[PDB]
């Protein structure tokens, strides 16, 4: 009994933390810089506590309306360079992790390993990237967790929707903090005044 | 020589297969020692949160949400506060374990209830705090509360009284959207000598104890 | 009773009576140190406790940075790290009354007192020895939500004690190093904030003393630093 | 010899419980409360029982008629919220079960577990949700198994029927009934006058 | 014979002769209590069988809840549980005829009378101590189809006893606490109903008493209670 | 290396294969004793009812 209370069952669930859509006819690529402060029913939990530690199984649900569309997913861990184009380098580069699907193929799915460089996320930092009255302050600052990025493969009018369904695994957290009582305003930021 | 089978290529959002890792020869950072590792949310259900008993529209922006008035200057036959005893509705749906309750269909086990004294040390009064459970209806005297289950609380003599209400339902869970009724009552009036406030304050707390459990988790709107 | 460290000492009957933070004695960092010279009491201005006071905050260990030896080794070295002792007394009569919780938080990321996704600014994240009492980058004024959006009720999940002037006059928390890396820059970045909020609010009755004196010492432990500079 | 006659072979066969049908040009998603109630011939096996206990093996058999269309199939579970439109924060809950299913793929399969907060179903209940007039009496009271949500992912005219198959999973039942003698009229109620 | 129940006694010579529901023995709740005071036997008072009876029925535990310390405990507990005895007694002449099949249903959920969706009203399914003599919200009185659309030939398979004029004067049920939950509320849920019907009309000739009495005497067995309110 | 043959990926309704918890983590209410039991409809076969002899329309 109680295992449903333990951290992997109330952290570990599969959520949509992001919604990628792009069109085509540059254009026809999109990225999404990955963090769980973007739906504030995931977000709420998480910061439930002020440090976790997880690695991150990605998986994506991809819809399409104008043969078989053909996508490429990319994982660009932290502090490498992220696409500006449809058919720059950084697609082809092999320090970056890449998936390619085919449309009525099961959805791709992957790990991503815990990428920090601390050894935990900071959930909350009481901190500056630097000294100057225009610095970053919280938890912007640390958790650069990576960049997913799409692109069609396939030559040519169509409208492509891509749900990142995220579940982290071998949960742990640290440091239990009152649960958010007013509403999430912005992201990364603890600012609650509408 | 295989077959697929009819669950076969879905992704179901609760499954718990394998994958790829994404970075083979990536070692992640060390995991240091880092203080209060949380392993299970009952955990955190197990400390003393602040009840906001004193739910007015003038009290509700502020501190004063928590704190019961106790004075010379009043009627000693009211109810000096009271709370019902299900985690599912004010007062108690914000404290932490209200909060914690509120991410679950089915709680179950028993709730420890704490009051504080804050007036001075020159400040003595007797208050009667009842329990009355489940159906039964809450006391409308002092002498009512009295012939149920109660605590006579001396305040001169102890700055803090607790009440542990045990689970008590036809079924081992009940739902997070009775379980009775918590309610004060002055035995005395409120006796000072001079040059001490006629007036103090209670605070009132609550947690889980050792066997609290919640079951079948949900997300919703409670929170926007 | 009376507590010496370094060449400071401090006297209380209730040290015993400590919280530890998470349940974990200060340490030093393990293989996977100027002693008593650093690690002494510095105690800070003592606050005026009023019927009006809507509390108190200090960061750390930002509040030591003006503070002997530690606040120079917190200027001398790249990184730091340390735990706290941090003694909380609160002087009254018989006569007053009121109750305060004394809590530290970790990484206590503040809200602003504005509705944009604007930051607090580091002048007012960073405010030394004389902490904040409370009243466009400016903090929160919101004691009750806790300055971040939560409520004054639930504070009690971290580390705290409760200073009822019938009872105690006084609370100590015994805090760890608290931290997803094992040092850090000590002047970027605050590991613990005290907070001291009056939840009950001072009574007297007149001809009493209207203001009673809360006075924070707080001493560092097990205060480690490395990349050291003249 | 005789196993054709445990309660596992009697009430546990698969069958079609539900009939879920929506068109899309709110509108493109339908919901369905699970019970067994709805059809005769399933519904008068189960009711030779006062009580019976069992996990539930979902499969849904979907056609449709006018690339290859993506469907979401939603368990929402006893008293959680259940979908009002057809982008809903209510999907993208972790709370609930979801599958996604693409046309031409196996069909989907899941198993609910045994859901209820008593320790088994109530075939009957000789009771009530309350003391008033209006007060519900009979099964209908107890018994909440959870909620069937469908919708369409993709972007748009079509007509979908989804064939609900269920099989009972582990099967107890207790205090048998004699056979309902009667046409059934509506369900959960034991009435019989036409 | 004679049987006592706190202080209540019945006189007969069939009570080893008892029909135990299931083959289950009534007992106190596992690990995974008021006694002889509550347990007592009540007698209802008699009802009139005639050739023109179509037969009675009550409901367990509303029967009793009129009935001294066992139906004030089902007021004053919010959660409850009792199996129970049902000693059901008929007498009359060697020249009287007749036949009786006297069960307990559980979970017996009347239909109603109706041809609606509509449900059987509370102050039908609760008629107390009287219970209901058969015959838009009142129960079926088609005590052929059990009232609740089920042949009565097939009543059988519910725990049972036959009361035949000739053969036997009475009938014993011992019912166990029969619910998919420990403990319930004993005021919105009945467990057990009491079905008493003909199958063979009462025969006498003229100058015979023209009604024999049924006389139904229940006693709670193993009563348990929770949530005990003044 | 594997084949599929000529089964793979039907829906036989009468198929009897593993399939995955839509609720891991939900641990089922636990099952109490309830007197009555059935495990084999031939038990109820082995009570005796009423044969309806009198079959006449009134």
């Amino acid at each position: 009994t109680r295992d449903e209370t333990s951290i992997e069952s109330f952290l570990g669930r599969s959520g949509c933390i992001a919604m990628i859509e792009f069109n085509t006819s540059g254009k026809g690529f999109k990225t999404w810089k990955v963090s769980l402060q973007e739906m504030a029913q995931i977000r709420r939990k998480y910061e439930l506590f002020t440090y976790t530690r997880f690695d991150s199984e990605i998986t994506i649900v991809t819809a399409a309306a104008a043969g078989h569309i053909v996508l490429q997913f990319m994982y660009v861990p932290p502090g490498a360079p992220v696409p500006e184009k449809r058919d720059d380098y950084t697609w082809q580069s092999g320090t970056n992790a890449s998936v390619f699907w085919q449309e009525g193929q099961p959805y791709p799915r992957f790990t991503i390993p815990f990428m920090s460089i601390a050894s935990a996320y900071y959930m909350f930092y009481d901190g500056y990237d630097g000294d100057s009255a225009a610095s970053k302050y919280g938890s912007v600052v640390t958790n650069d967790m990576g960049t997913i990025c799409v692109r069609i493969v396939t030559s040519n009018d169509s409208n492509i929707v891509c749900r990142i369904y995220h579940k982290a695994k071998h949960i742990k957290a640290w440091c239990p903090r009152p649960p958010r009582a007013v509403a999430y305003q912005h992201t990364h930021s603890t600012n609650y005044i509408p | 020589p295989v077959m697929l089978t009819p669950g076969s290529g879905q992704f179901l959002t609760t499954d718990d297969t394998q994958s790829p890792s994404a970075f083979p020869y990536f070692h992640p950072t060390k995991e240091i020692f880092i203080p209060g590792q949380v392993r299970n949310l009952i955990e955190m259900c197990q400390v003393d949160t602040l009840i906001p008993v004193n739910n007015t529209q003038e009290n509700v922006r502020s501190v004063n949400m928590y704190t019961v008035d106790l004075r010379t200057q009043v009627d000693l036959a009211k109810e000096v506060f009271s709370i019902p005893v299900d985690i599912a509705s004010q007062p108690l749906a914000t404290t932490l374990i209200g909060e914690l309750a509120s991410y679950y269909t089915h709680w179950t086990g028993s709730l420890r209830f704490s009051f504080m004294f804050c007036g001075s040390a020159s400040s003595t009064l007797k208050l009667l705090i009842a329990y009355t459970p489940p159906g039964v209806g809450k006391p409308k005297s002092r002498r009512e509360a009295m012939l149920g289950t109660h605590l006579v609380w001396d305040v001169g003599l102890q700055s803090t009284a607790s009440l542990v209400v045990p689970w008590v339902s036809a079924s081992h869970f009940r739902f997070t959207t009775s379980a009775g009724y918590i309610t004060c009552w002055y035995q005395t009036n409120f006796v000072v000598p001079d040059s001490t406030p006629d007036n103090a304050k209670m605070v009132c707390m609550v947690s889980a104890c050792k066997d609290f459990c919640l079951r079948l988790a949900r997300d919703t709107n409670l929170h926007t | 009773i009376q507590i010496t460290r370094g060449d400071s000492t401090i006297t209380s009957q209730d040290t015993a009576n400590a919280v530890v933070a998470y349940g974990v004695w200060p340490s030093y960092l393990t293989p996977d140190q100027p002693d008593t010279s650093s690690n002494r009491f510095y105690t800070l201005d003592s606050r005026s406790w009023t019927s009006a006071s809507s509390g108190w905050w200090w960061k750390l260990p930002d509040a030591l940075k003006n503070m002997g030896i530690f606040g120079e080794n917190m200027f001398y070295h790249f990184l730091g790290r340390s735990g706290y002792t941090i003694h909380v007394q609160c002087n009254s009569s018989k006569f007053h009354q009121g109750l305060l919780i004394v809590a530290a938080i970790p990484e206590h990321q503040l809200a602003s007192a504005t509705s944009g996704n604007v930051s607090v600014g580091y002048n007012h994240t960073h405010p030394g020895e004389q902490g904040r009492e409370v009243v466009n980058k400016r903090p929160s004024d919101d004691s009750w939500l806790n300055f971040d959006g939560t409520l004054l009720g639930n504070l009690p999940i971290y580390p705290h004690q409760y200073i009822n002037l019938r009872t105690n006059n006084s609370a100590t928390l015994i805090l760890p190093y608290v931290n997803a890396v094992p040092m850090d820059s000590m002047l970027r970045h605050n590991n613990w904030s005290l907070v001291i909020i009056p939840i009950c609010p001072l009574q007297v009755q007149p001809g009493g003393t209207q203001s009673i004196p809360i006075t924070v010492s707080i001493s560092p432990m097990f205060s480690e630093f490395s990349g050291p500079r003249s």
